[PDB]
Parts: C-alpha cells; sequence; structure tokens
C-alpha cells in the first residue's frame, strides 16, 4: 500500500499567521496519463470530511483563496496563507493513483494561544452513589492550554494505576482552552478502607504539580 | 447535487450481522469507483472496502477481509456493505464515499449491552465548580443542560467514556461565582432518549 | 454543488 505521512500531525496556529503541512508518499503518485492524484481533505469538528484540493493544486468548490496546494512526485505541501477561525479541524492528504485508496494520519489544526494553567477541582463520591455500592472520584482540570497534561491518583499516598479514565473537551471557541476530567472508580469496600484521596496535576502553566485532595468523611 | 445517504447502522450483537446501504444521486453512479470508509472517535480515516465502476474488482484490508462484503447496484445507484461476524473493533462511524464526496456517515456499535437509563449523581461544589456524574447508561447519546437551558456559560459536558461494564459514563461541569452558592439553584437536566429517561438532579453543597 | 470528478485513477 502507498504510505502517506504528514508533518506536523498537530498544528497550533496563532490567528493571522499562515500554516504549512507536509505530505510524502512512499511512491510516485504520477499516473499513466501524466496526472497526479494527490488530494487534500478538511474535516471540521463534528462533520464529514470534505474535499479541499484535488490533483495537487486545484481548489474544489467553495474553497477560499487562502488555501493552496503544490508539490510533485512524492513530496507535497498544503498552505493556508492566513488561518481563519473557520479553518479549524483535521487535514488529510490522500492518494487515489494506486489501489488501495490511502490517507495520511491527519493534522489537527487548532488555535494557538498563551499558556494557561488549569484550575483543578476534586469531587468525592456522592452519598447516593456510595449507597448503591460504587464509588467514583472525579478530578476536573478547567480551562488550560496547551492540551498536554498529566493526572495522577493517590489513595493514602499510594500511586494508582489502571482504575481511572480521562475525557477531554474540544478547544473552546471563545477562550481557546481545553478542559479535562479524570474519573477514579473503586468498589465501595475498597473506598472505605482508605482515607486520603488526592488528584495530582502536572501542566506547562504550573511551576510545580498541584494537588487537590479530600479525606473520606468531611 | 451529488448526494450520498447511508442507512442500516445501529446496534449489533458481537458475531452478528449488519448491512449498510448508501443511496447515491446527482451523478452517473455507474461510471465511478466507490468506497466505504470508517472512523473511530478521535481516530484517522480507515478504508474498509473499495469497488470499481462495474464491480468488477473489490479490495478489503485484512482488518475486515473475509467478514465484510462490498457490493454495488448500478440500477438503484446504491452502495452496500455486508458486515458479518462483527467484533468490538468494528465500532465506528461508516462513510459512503466517492473520493470527491462524503456522506454524513452512519454509526455502528458492536455491543451485547441492553438499553439502560443513567443514574445521576451530584458533583458537589473566586469561582466554584459543581456538576453531575451521569453514569451507567446505554447506549449513546445523552443530553445534558443546566437550569432548563438558562445556564450555558462556563458549562463543560465531557465526551462519553465506555466503561469495562459496557456502560457509558460522562460528567457535566460548570463554574459559577462562589457568592451564588446560596442565592442560586443549580440543577442538571439529563435526558436519555433510548430509555426515555428525564432526570433533574439538584446539585447542593455539603 | 454539481461538479463530479474522475477521482480514482482506475476510472481512466
Amino acid at each position: 500500500d502507498i504510505v502517506m505521512t504528514q508533518s506536523p500531525l498537530s498544528l497550533p496556529v496563532t490567528p493571522g499567521e499562515p500554516a504549512s503541512i507536509s505530505c510524502r508518499s512512499s511512491q510516485s503518485l504520477v499516473y499513466s496519463n501524466g496526472d497526479t492524484y494527490l488530494h487534500w481533505y478538511l474535516q471540521k469538528p463534528g462533520q464529514s470530511p470534505q474535499l479541499l484540493i484535488y490533483k495537487v493544486s486545484n481548489r474544489f468548490s467553495g474553497v477560499p483563496d487562502r488555501f493552496s496546494g503544490s508539490g510533485s512526485g512524492t513530496d507535497f505541501t498544503l498552505k493556508i496563507s492566513r488561518v481563519e477561525a473557520e479553518d479549524v479541524g483535521v487535514y488529510y492528504c490522500s492518494q487515489s493513483t494506486h489501489v488501495p485508496w490511502t490517507f495520511g494520519q491527519g493534522t489537527k489544526v487548532e488555535i494557538k494561544r498563551t499558556v494557561a494553567a488549569p484550575s483543578v477541582f476534586i469531587f468525592p463520591p456522592s452519598d447516593e452513589q456510595l449507597k448503591s455500592g460504587t464509588a467514583s472520584v472525579v478530578c476536573l482540570l478547567n480551562n488550560f492550554y496547551p492540551r498536554e497534561a498529566k493526572v495522577q491518583w493517590k489513595v493514602d499516598n499510594a500511586l494508582q494505576s489502571g482504575n481511572s479514565q480521562e475525557s477531554v473537551t474540544e478547544q473552546d471557541s471563545k477562550d481557546s482552552t481545553y478542559s479535562l476530567s479524570s474519573t477514579l472508580t473503586l468498589s465501595k469496600a475498597d473506598y472505605e478502607k482508605h482515607k486520603v484521596y488526592a488528584c495530582e496535576v502536572t501542566h506547562q502553566g504550573l511551576s510545580s504539580p498541584v494537588t487537590k485532595s479530600f479525606n473520606r468523611g468531611e | 447535487e451529488v448526494q450520498l445517504v447511508e442507512s442500516g447502522g445501529g446496534l449489533v450483537q458481537p458475531g452478528g450481522s449488519l448491512r449498510l446501504s448508501c443511496a447515491a444521486s446527482g451523478f452517473t453512479f455507474s461510471s465511478y469507483g466507490m468506497s466505504w470508509v470508517r472512523q473511530a472517535p478521535g481516530k484517522g480515516l480507515e478504508l474498509v472496502a473499495s469497488i470499481n465502476s462495474n464491480g468488477g474488482s473489490t479490495y478489503y484490508p485484512d482488518s475486515v477481509k473475509g467478514r465484510f462484503t462490498i457490493s454495488r447496484d448500478n440500477a438503484k445507484n446504491s452502495l452496500y456493505l455486508q458486515m458479518n461476524s462483527l467484533r468490538a473493533e468494528d465500532t465506528a462511524v461508516y462513510y459512503c464515499a466517492s473520493g470527491d464526496y462524503w456522506g454524513q456517515g452512519t454509526t455502528v456499535t458492536v455491543s451485547s449491552a441492553s438499553t439502560k437509563g443513567p443514574s445521576v449523581f451530584p458533583l458537589a461544589p473566586g469561582t466554584a465548580a459543581l456538576g453531575c456524574l451521569v453514569k451507567d447508561y446505554f447506549p449513546e447519546p445523552v443530553t445534558v443542560s443546566w437550569n432548563s437551558g438558562a445556564l450555558t456559560s462556563g458549562v463543560h459536558t465531557f465526551p462519553a467514556v465506555l466503561q469495562s461494564s459496557g456502560l457509558y459514563s460522562l460528567s457535566s461541569v460548570v463554574t459559577v461565582p462562589s457568592s451564588s452558592l446560596g442565592t442560586q439553584t443549580y440543577i442538571c437536566n439529563v435526558n436519555h432518549k433510548p430509555s426515555n429517561t428525564k432526570v433533574d438532579k439538584k446539585v447542593e453543597p455539603k | 454543488h454539481h461538479q463530479k470528478l474522475v477521482f480514482f485513477a482506475e476510472d481512466v
């Protein structure tokens, strides 16, 4: 199969600045008719992929002038002369010269903004939930940038693993920040044979990792 | 107007069968190649099956080869995907595609879980944070709102998570002035259409 | 709205 690899795979762009995306094919995409079937897709958040540029440089319908494409053989580039808020999403390069039809990994273009430290909150399991036989401990990381963040659970100073799940929001349209939730799940019995529950957060906006905790029964 | 409308998605038991249909219009269908492409949440575009003009010749990656069949009806102008022996990794959004056009996609969920309404638990609270834990429901989706659609600013409803039990879970949070944690009520309106459940959980401190 | 491309090379 023809391998399509893009770079970068994550592209934060300051509004007003241009953007470039590299795309390389493992073999030449020049078909027997001299045409090169290298294409570009844009998939806006919560939507189907739409053809942006076909055959290296030709703009599809509706595509603004700021989008342009170039390249030959195995090397190709997609340029956005000035990134607008509407251009947010994932860009795929793709070839249709060979079978099978293949895609690149996809480059997610986001809005670049100043580093923002997360606000951290911890939530003990409700007395309702505890009654039903289960305990969920939730940790919220609110409005931070960039997306990169580490969350560690500590039950009585013991590092937890394998019993938590995370969930991240898509970049907010107003403040360009993310929010993240980490949910620690334990049996009611396990939850009661311990006392201290702590959420520890590491982020670029934090000089040192912050810790929000509670004691069971307060 | 080129059009690609898919059908046949939904819930399937493991090892069961599902058949996808794609209604095409607006162009001479019989003259072009067609494909089914799928996508997992937060994942890339994965080719599932291709088929040429007359079909003719087909392609399947080893991921689905031997279990999936792609076929074509150049009278109805319809594209089909016959899915047999479905497993958990077959769970995705499936797109009917012509390369230059993509349908809106149809969702396929391979699970043996049964329809269940969520239990809603409080996430008790110069700004404070409070929320609701909407746990153990099936299947997707769920709708969450705060104060009957009056509280919208600062609301974060996280994407759902598939637990080991086979049941989905999500949280919905919102940050508000801590000076209002006594002069303001905070109720999350949760709705789960599959089980037809409506829950208005009050989120009080303490 | 109505443009149709010969997209896949297999279609000459």
